[PDB]
């Protein structure tokens, strides 16, 4: 129940768009410079330059969900923590979507804010609608325009470099992944402990003990390796449940934040809302 | 000898509890599905009647008419150098002996030649006074009981084993104690009729069973056929809904055999230690080590019989598979009644001042009546005791002092008062009661499956065997699983290796000295999709950690491709994408179109969006649109008397869970 | 789960007793005591999870009650995709429907 | 577990019906009501169980009648107060009873 | 039977309470208290002997 | 919840040690370890939720 | 070993008793036998004559 809910938590997040929208080949639209949130068709990578960042922030346990029996064996000598999981039955699945499929969905998303039923208007007429649901008055971009786009091309650049160093921001995205892999490294180390038996190793009772006194001593260490594995599992059901709170809260910004502007206070920013740009990271999402 | 299949043959009842509207899961000795079946086939052209192995057990069917088949001889060596065990029916009644027979080669019925002579008998039973018949029997031999179950159904198959289903019901539970390898069939010539039977054979597994609401038997699933089958028996449902389903790990059975023992060729001294001309008293007992020997001890069954025998971290019956290190033998002689103080936790003279074992001992005790040498007509007074003593002894410590004893310290000298000598003779005498005989005394020490050994049981070497599942026995360490040379160094001393779970992951070859590794056989992730038992049977297998294009796959059927999720088999591959009717994973999905199908998933609609810096858009029309929204509010309310889910209308067990806490009330009180 | 043993000797407690002096049987007893206890706290366990899920959909539904049936909203896809106008409640099984 | 011809001595007695007794089925003892039942023993079999393991059937030893089991305690109750510093009066609500 | 005894500051037992004799006396055996508070409450099923 | 058995004989460790040996005491004591590893494991559960 | 097993899961009873003064004379009884030497162990319930 919990692997089908993570695919469905993505889902609600980034499938909010119906019909995807091709990238715009111009990148620069009265005089904002919309280079570095989309995707750069001379560089070959399908993310944009700002999704770059984000995923070279976050260490990762493992890139692919695919281990054969021959490379554990042929690299004994390294105690890989992965081998160990895998061969005391502890497994780890694949998610539906891809990373370049998300990376798709937020291009989309920029796409259409940047161009837009569709109702294609402007990036200028759009920011001077955007001024009157603040309270001032339109005459103020058009006089101030060139200003305006400075500012903004400056502010997007002021965010890159602090994702060129090291930023705490992305502690929350590395926390998880961290929690997740000390829950199934922790059941590895619990295999070694004594329920009350004489021994926690199973080959070394059979080898020294007939049927009947082997089942006394088996049947306590049986007891003892259910109640890790439940353990584990409340544990699991827990961190889902505050999954969930955290994608519920997302894909509401992403209704309100970024497909509309809102009045709410502190909602989409300190100050006064005009509108946001998602940007997919390691499982998450950046406004 | 032709080959035929037992499609769901064989099924029987498993005790005799009456079961009804229910699914029962059990283990046994089972016929599995779609198994080889010998056919033997009996006509004027050809008689078949060789001797067959029994091998845990057979099942038994017989497609004949005008009663060919008549019944079976059971035995080991079939003549009369062993017992055997004759079933027949003579056309009046059913006959059943079990008698030391002259066997024949060729036993048939005239339309009699079973056996010339019968002696040595110990059991006897006797009964009251286009084929178109199938009978079937299945036959098992455990803890000296032969059991017999039948079944009968009406066929019309000329020369074949119909498919089908049959239940078969208990008849006979036979208490005969002989060892049964072979079997026979008997007969009848007329030439020979039109008949055939067929065998089969029992392997242990896992069934689940299916009870109507008569307590009949009427299907049942066998949770090693398939992956679809091993699903079924998980969900203990004879129905699946449609979907992918996460199933057991790849597994692998053994296929092989390895025993590696040290190179011993001498037997240890039983008789230097057993048959001791002298032994010395308890006080002042003696130690003596065992070098490197064979412990076969069957060679005392000859001569030396023991009263009294206790081993403490070892059972009895393992005492031959194993190998000891650090073995110490202790000698020594007590009368009879104080035997029973050698043993850990006890208390009295011997264990207080003369010898004591620790609490966590490990090896056994020996003890046997000696007063035919150790005891003389005028008395025997060579053995000493100590009983008087200032505190008490720690396990194995001796005190050979002699020195005067005073309570409360203050030395003396032998003659003045309160002033005694520490030691008592026993006085063995040839006319005594047996409590007050003298014993001999053997204490054997020894630490088990930690360090190099050199003392072993009576067993055989083989090869090694590497890059291969197998079962393995190191120095007595037995397990399962794959052998390959290590780089690990061990130390002199070191001939174990453990890993943070503490499996034995390494080990140093006794005779080669050479070290290896062990891993596990099972590993890899597997899931089953299907779209439905009542839609189909046929399923696709996704495995997760296969690189398909020595694969470790089940079977390969058909549809073999490599995915980004892994190597999936049994769907085709089509290029158009679709709406993801069954998530795979990694962008794949599939579904069902009749067979099933494997897409790569689509995002949703395309389209292009012209962008103009003079150009505006305005709708001019609208309309009006009702959707609806679904959301639970509240859940059902429940609660629990606790004393009634545990120990029903019991009261002694209600009294039970009053002395044990029974924390109910912060249970109610969560649910309330 | 009653029919599971939990390293006693049989999962019925009137088989026990019937032939099990009362040291004997108080060993198997506690057995079967200490396994039953531990199924009645696993299934509580999972009811608080359940209804912690239930809360939080609850409350989202009286938000709705008063924003999209009692006034119009004006938050985007709160009340439905378009533009809102207005809401009507009809009562369900163990639910509500907008 | 199955038919038994061998017998500890014992006194029988007569067979007592939509009651709550304490019976003694050829040593196998408890406590429930016995009532007449439907279902149809083959001749091997003795007792039968249900899904939780419970023993719910029974060959009558001497007229081979098959009794069905059940238990006595059954019914939901609950206890209504006003407090006891205003009063020790109390109201029962039986949720099985009409 | 079971009861509930009540033991005083000095160690005399001053109280008592008869789990058996009434639902009330089995409501407050089960919470182990001699005050109960307004409302109403889950006790055990129904009993035959 | 410190006073109750958890199939060992006595629930006080004081007592058990006074008259029973090492290894007849190490089998009643691993009783108490794990029912009292229970109730631990119980709280903290309670905590998160 | 060669004689006679009981099977591990065993249910029963045993007996013995002396019988000295019946199964034995002053010369000597030499009627009862055993077995010393085979080739591998018994079964449970089993005989080899
Ligand atoms: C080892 O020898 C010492 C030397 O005597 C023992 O110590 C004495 O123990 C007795 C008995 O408790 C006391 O009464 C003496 O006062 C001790 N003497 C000294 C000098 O300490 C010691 O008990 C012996 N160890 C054992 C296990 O018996
Ligand atoms: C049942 O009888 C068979 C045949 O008499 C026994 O098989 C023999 O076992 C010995 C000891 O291992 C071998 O040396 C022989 O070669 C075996 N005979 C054959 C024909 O293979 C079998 O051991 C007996 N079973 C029991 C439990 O005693
Ligand atoms: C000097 C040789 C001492 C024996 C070697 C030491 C350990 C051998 C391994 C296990 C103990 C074997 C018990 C031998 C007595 C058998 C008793 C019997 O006949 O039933
Ligand atoms: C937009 O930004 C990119 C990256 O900083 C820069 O290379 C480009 O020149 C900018 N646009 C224009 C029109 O200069
Ligand atoms: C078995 O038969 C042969 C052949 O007559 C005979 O020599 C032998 O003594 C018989 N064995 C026994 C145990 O009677
Ligand atoms: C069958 O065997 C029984 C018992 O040995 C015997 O009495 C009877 O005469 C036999 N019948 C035939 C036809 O051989
Ligand atoms: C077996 O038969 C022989 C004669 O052939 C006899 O001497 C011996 O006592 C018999 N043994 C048994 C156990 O019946
Ligand atoms: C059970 O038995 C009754 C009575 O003979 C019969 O009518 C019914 O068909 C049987 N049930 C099944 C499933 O065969
Ligand atoms: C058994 O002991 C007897 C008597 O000493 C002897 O004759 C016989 O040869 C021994 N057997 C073996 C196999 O050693
Ligand atoms: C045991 O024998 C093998 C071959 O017979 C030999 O290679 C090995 O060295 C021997 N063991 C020792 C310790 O010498
Ligand atoms: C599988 O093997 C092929 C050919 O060797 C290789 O191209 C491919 O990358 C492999 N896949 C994985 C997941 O290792
Ligand atoms: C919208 O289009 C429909 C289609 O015929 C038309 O009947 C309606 O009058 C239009 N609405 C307006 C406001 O023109
Ligand atoms: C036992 O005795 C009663 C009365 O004496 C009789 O009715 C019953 O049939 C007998 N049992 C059997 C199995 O016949
Ligand atoms: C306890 O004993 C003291 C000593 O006399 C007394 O004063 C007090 O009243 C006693 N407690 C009660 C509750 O009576």
């Amino acid at each position: 129940g919990i692997a089908a809910e993570q695919d469905r938590n993505t889902r609600e997040v980034f499938a909010q768009v119906k019909q995807m929208y091709k990238t715009p080949t111009l990148k620069y639209f009265g005089g904002f410079n919309f280079s570095q949130i989309l995707p750069d068709p001379l560089k070959p990578t399908k993310r944009s330059f700002i999704e770059d960042l984000l995923f070279n922030k976050v260490t990762l346990a493992d890139a692919g969900f695919m281990k054969q029996y021959g490379e554990c064996l042929g690299d004994i000598n390294a105690r890989d923590l992965i081998c160990a999981q895998k061969f005391n039955g502890l497994t780890v699945l694949p998610p539906l979507l891809t990373d370049d499929m998300i990376a798709a969905y937020t291009a989309a998303l920029v796409s259409g804010t940047a161009t837009a039923a569709a109702l294609q208007i402007p990036f200028a007429m759009q920011m001077a609608y955007r001024f009157n649901g603040i309270g001032v008055t339109q005459n103020v971009l058009y006089e101030n325009q060139k200003q305006i786009a400075n500012q903004f091309n400056k502010a997007i650049s002021q965010i890159q470099e602090s994702l060129t160093t090291t930023s705490t921001a992305l502690g929350k995205l590395q926390d998880v992944v961290n929690q997740n892999a000390q829950a199934l490294n922790t059941l590895v180390k619990q295999l070694s402990s004594n329920f009350g038996a004489i021994s926690s190793v199973l080959n070394d009772i059979l080898s020294r003990l007939d049927k009947v006194e082997a089942e006394v001593q088996i049947d306590r260490l049986i007891t003892g390796r259910l109640q890790s594995l439940q353990t584990y599992v409340t544990q699991q059901l827990i961190r889902a449940a505050e999954i969930r709170a955290s994608a519920n809260l997302a894909a509401t910004k992403m209704s309100e934040c970024v497909l509309g502007q809102s009045k709410r206070v502190d909602f989409c920013g300190k100050g006064y809302h005009l509108m946001s740009f998602p940007q997919a990271a390691p499982h998450g999402v950046v406004f | 000898y032709t080959q035929h299949t037992s499609s769901m043959r064989g099924v029987y009842y498993p005790d005799e509890i009456f079961r009804s509207d229910t699914l029962y899961l059990t283990q046994d000795l089972f016929l599995p599905f779609y198994s080889n079946v010998t056919g033997f086939h009996t006509i004027n052209h050809t008689f078949d009647n060789p001797v067959i192995p029994f091998k845990d057990g057979i099942y038994f069917a017989a497609t004949e008419k005008s009663n060919v088949v008549r019944g079976w001889v059971f035995g080991s060596t079939m003549n009369n150098k062993s017992q055997s065990v004759i079933i027949i029916n003579n056309s009046t009644n059913v006959v059943i002996r079990a008698c030391n027979f002259e066997l024949c080669d060729n036993p048939f019925f005239a339309v009699t030649m079973i056996f010339d002579n019968a002696f040595n008998c110990t059991f006897e039973y006797i009964s009251d006074a286009n084929f178109k018949h199938l009978r079937e029997f299945v036959f098992k031999n455990k803890d000296g009981f032969l059991y017999v179950y039948k079944g009968y159904q009406p066929i019309d198959v000329v020369r074949d084993l119909p498919s089908g289903f049959n239940t078969l019901k208990p008849i006979f539970k036979l208490p005969l104690g002989i060892n049964i390898t072979n079997f026979r069939a008997i007969l009848t010539a007329f030439g020979t009729s039109a008949a055939a039977y067929f065998v089969g054979y029992l392997k242990p597994t896992t069934f689940m069973l299916k009870y109507d609401e008569n307590g009949t038997i009427t299907d049942a699933v066998d949770c090693s056929q398939n992956p679809l089958a091993e699903l079924k028996c998980s969900v203990k449902s004879f129905e699946i809904d449609k979907g992918i389903y996460q199933t057991s790990n790849f597994r692998v059975v053994p296929s092989g055999d390895v025993v590696r023992f040290p190179n011993i060729t001498n037997l240890c001294p039983f008789g230097e230690v057993f048959n001791a001309t002298k032994f010395p008293s308890v006080y002042a007992w003696e130690r003596k080590k065992i070098s490197n020997c064979v412990a076969d001890y069957s060679v005392l069954y000859n001569s030396t019989f023991f009263s009294t025998f206790k081993c403490y971290g070892v059972s009895a019956t393992k005492l031959n598979d194993l190998c000891f290190s650090n073995v110490y033998a202790d000698s020594f002689v007590v009368k009879g009644d104080d035997v029973r103080q050698i043993a850990p936790g006890q208390t009295g003279v011997i264990a207080d001042y003369n010898y004591k074992l620790p609490d966590d001992f490990m090896g056994c005790v020996l003890a046997w009546n000696t007063r035919n040498i150790d005891a003389t007509s005028t008395g025997n007074y060579n053995y000493k005791y100590r009983y008087l003593r200032h505190g008490k002894l720690r396990p194995f410590e001796r005190d050979i002092s002699n020195v005067p004893f005073s309570p409360d310290g203050k030395p003396c000298t032998p003659p003045a008062l309160n002033c005694y000598w520490p030691l008592n003779d026993y006085g063995f005498y040839t006319t005594t009661g047996i409590g007050y005989q003298p014993y001999r005394v053997v204490v054997l020490s020894f630490e088990l499956l930690n360090a190099p050994a050199t003392v072993c049981g009576p067993k055989l070497s083989t090869d090694l065997i590497k890059n291969q599942c197998v079962n393995f026995n190191f120095n007595g360490l037995t397990g399962t699983g794959v052998l390959t040379p290590s780089s690990k160094r061990f130390q002199p001393f070191q001939q174990f290796g453990r890993d943070v779970s503490d499996f034995t992951d390494s080990v140093r070859d006794p005779k080669t000295s050479e070290i290896l590794d062990i891993s596990p056989c099972s590993f890899g992730g597997v899931s089953v999709i299907t779209p439905g038992t009542n839609a189909s049977s046929e399923v696709a297998v996704l495995y997760q950690d296969v690189n398909c294009t020595a694969w470790r796959i089940y079977s390969t059927g058909n549809n073999v491709f490599q995915t980004q999720a892994g190597c999936l088999i049994g769907a085709e591959h089509v290029d158009t994408s679709y709406e993801c009717d069954i998530p795979i994973g990694a962008g794949i999905c599939a579904s069902y179109h009749k067979s099933i199908v494997a897409y790569t998933m689509s995002l949703g609609a395309d389209s292009s969006i012209a962008y103009s810096n003079n150009t505006i858009a305005i709708p001019t029309n609208f309309s009006i649109s009702i959707t609806t929204e679904v959301m639970p509010v509240s859940m059902a309310k429940t609660s629990v008397d606790c004393n009634m889910y545990i120990c029903g209308d019991s009261t002694e067990c209600a009294n039970l869970l009053l002395q044990y806490g029974s924390f109910c009330t912060q249970l109610n009180r969560a649910l309330s």
